[PDB]
Order: C-alpha cells, then structure tokens, then sequence
C-alpha cells in the first residue's frame, strides 16, 4: 500500500528558506496522479501550496508562487518543497497528499510534518516528578523547553491505561507539558513508576523515577 | 480564492440525533466535498459533488446545498461519527478548505477526581516552585478552577491545558499549574486547588499546607 511520510527541520530561522521531503512507497510519482502540499493550524485554517504532476512540473502552487517550488527525484521516489524567505506566519505542519484523478480528492495523506519558524534557541527540558495524590495518581512536568515536541511514556511504553499526557502551553518562548497516570494503591510504590522524557530537538532523554518523597 | 466557513466550530451530539454543520463560500460554488478526519487517523472523502456518497460511507450521512451554503447531515448519530468534518470546493477557483466542525460525542455528567502536587525539592534547589494540579475524567468540558494562596486567589502565573475528548469514555481532563519563585512559595502556608462544575453546586477543594 502506498504510505507518504514527511521530513524536514523543526526549527527554522526567519527569512531563511524552507525544504521538506515527500517519500512515497508502494506507488511511483511518475504513473498517475499529482502528489500535493498542504498546510494547516494553528487555528485549523488550511491552506493548499501546489502540486507537481506524474509528468513533472506541469506544477500550480497559488498566487503565492513566488517564494515557493515544488521538485521531485524520480529515482529515489519523492519530491520536495522549497518555500523561501520563510516568517513566522509561516509556521504550520505540512502534509504531502495525492490528488486521486477523475474523482477529484485527496486519497493519501501523509503523517504532516510540522516546522516553527523562530529566533528563539532550542532549550533542553527540565524533567520533574510529581509524587502522587488520592487512590494514588502519579505525574510528571516537563518545562522550559523550546521547540516542540517531546516524547513522553510511562515505564517504557508498558504501562499506557490512566495515562494523560496534557498538550504543551506556551509561556514566553518556552514551553511546559505535563502527563498523569493513575496505578491501584496496590501498585505503587512497591512497583516503580518512571517518567521517560525525550527531546530530540535538544537531543536529551532522561528517565525520572517517581519517590514517595 | 473563496473563503469556506464552517458553523458551527464545535458541537456535541448524543448518539441517535440529527446532526447538521454548514459551509458557507465567499461566493458561488459549483458542488461542495466533505472529507471526515477520525481523530488519530488519515482524513477520508465523505461527499463529492454535494450530495453524492463516495463508497464504503453509511447510507446515514447526507449531503445538499447550492450556491454559497452547503450542509452535511447525519440522520441518526452513531458514536463512530465522533470527528472533524471539513468542507472543500474546486468550481471559480484556486481550490480551498474550510477550518472544520468538531462533532464530539455527549455522554453523562461526570466529576473530576482532583489531586495536587507540591513542588519537587529538585525544583526548589534551582529557585523555581510549580504546585500542579490535575482534574481528571470529568465531562462538561467546561470547568472552572481557583488557585488560593493563604486565601487570596492568585490568578497571575497560571497555565491551563485540556486533553481532547477521551476515545475510551468521552471524557476530558486538564492540569492546572502555578509557577512561582522559591521564595515567594515559601513566604506562604496554604496551597488551594479549586473546581467548580456542573455536577456540584459547593466546589471541589484539594489543598496542602507546606
């Protein structure tokens, strides 16, 4: 089946240009149809970049084709989005989407890619046990990081009913997200309870043990 | 170049109901399309050319409209409708999107279990101090939390955040944190976390005295 998987930097600075990858299994780029680009958020407004057909270029992008251009490498299968001159109006998440032909829709998206554009520094995480309350919920906060996102599990994965991880808040160029879990008082704190924490962007992981402090 | 609005932006609806949303075009369209996004899930086309269904979509769902009002609707709810529904057009165009309608899933009132936390000594040994609270499985959605710091209500320095609806139980929860200086934490005794919610008329009250 045919998957699209996005790719691209994070963080990237203002007035620099931007470059994504759009890597398709399971299908060529060159038999049919016209793999798309599209952006969305922060408020859920969408908005269509352009397209590169299976015949090459033949390509639209929308009046607002002046910093944009959309290639394609035939020969490893994926094509490419190059939007110049980039703001922060122009932070979002991208999806590559194939435009299926005669009935005209997208039937393949692809994971999105979501890319911030700042002058801010990328910041490490602070990682912080939360020891626990009432029939024992257990938590951890993870603040002033920058940029999105990080990776939070509980015991590796293993451990994923009453878990709530809280969408990251913004607080001046920072960022702060936070998760609960909730064990038996049975569980805890006889069995351990970890926090594992990962922030590629910054390339930091840590693992912190919730004590009964 | 039409702008596509979609009212209204959220809504609920119990399984068994009617449900209608709306796409409004800046002008005239030639047909509308509806595409659904399952939350956790690639979007997939719904309605092409106003009122067609595309294959494999229950006979439940309706599409009409002409000119610059387009609407879906949905005879009966079934949970599984539970998501975003955008509204997309090609006729005069660059083709363009709307921002979607949230179709949440309404269920019986539950309360939060509330639980507050301290700051970790971790923390405090680098002069910062978070109190966190969490106030977990309720539903209203709307809910409104105190901080209360030796009874004043602090209202400065506090970040909120909610989990969309719960794919288990249609439920919500959110965490409420109130960041503060070492020494401005410790230049007080009483730590208050409070909920007022639909299901209780006297609010819920967590606290904790250094």
């Amino acid at each position: 089946e045919v998957q699209l998987q996005e790719s691209g930097p994070g963080l990237v600075k203002p007035y620099q240009s931007l470059s994504l990858s759009c890597t398709v299994t399971g299908y060529s780029i060159t038999s049919d149809y016209a793999w798309n680009w599209i952006r969305q958020f922060p408020g859920n407004k969408l908005e269509w970049m352009g397209y590169i057909t299976y015949s090459g270029t033949t390509d639209y992008n929308p009046s607002l084709k002046s910093r944009i251009s959309i290639t394609r490498d035939t020969s490893k299968n994926q094509f490419f989005l190059q939007l110049n001159s980039v703001t922060t109006e122009d932070t979002a998440t991208y999806y590559c989407a194939r435009y299926y032909y005669g009935y005209w829709y997208f039937d393949v998206w692809g994971q999105g890619t979501t890319l911030t554009v700042s002058s801010a520094k990328t910041t490490a995480p602070s990682v912080y046990p939360l020891a626990p309350v009432s029939s024992v919920t257990l938590g951890c906060l993870v603040k002033g990081y920058f940029p999105e996102p990080v990776t939070l599990t509980w015991n590796s994965g293993s451990l994923s009913s009453g878990v709530h991880t809280f969408p990251a808040v913004l607080q001046s160029d920072l960022y702060t997200l936070s998760s609960s879990v909730t064990v038996t008082s049975s569980t805890w704190p006889s069995q351990s309870i970890t926090c594992n924490v990962a922030h590629p962007a910054s390339s930091t992981k840590v693992d912190k043990k919730i004590e009964p402090r | 170049d039409i702008q596509m609005t979609q009212s209204p932006a959220i809504m609920s609806a119990s399984p068994g109901e009617k449900v209608t949303m709306t796409c409004s075009a800046s002008s005239s369209v030639s047909y509308m399309y509806w595409y659904q996004q399952k939350p956790g899930s690639s979007p997939r086309l719904l309605i092409y050319d106003s009122t067609n269904l595309a294959s494999g979509v229950p006979v439940r769902f309706s599409g009409s409209g002409s000119g610059t009002s387009y609407s879906l609707t949905i005879s009966r709810m079934e949970a599984e409708d539970a998501a975003t529904y955008y509204c997309q057009q090609w006729s005069t165009y660059p083709l363009t999107f709307g921002a979607g309608t949230k179709l949440e899933l309404k269920r019986a009132d539950a309360a939060p279990t509330v639980s507050i936390f301290p700051p970790s000594s971790e923390q405090l040994t680098s002069g910062g101090a978070s109190v966190v609270c969490f106030l977990n499985n309720f539903y209203p959605k709307d809910i409104n939390v105190k901080w209360k710091i030796d009874g004043s209500e602090r209202q400065n320095g506090v970040l909120n955040s909610w989990t969309d609806q719960d794919s288990k139980d249609s439920t919500y929860s959110m965490s409420s944190t109130l960041t503060l200086t070492k020494d401005e934490y410790e230049r007080h005794n009483s730590y208050t976390c409070e909920a007022t919610h639909k299901t209780s008329t006297s609010p819920i009250v967590k606290s904790f005295n250094r």
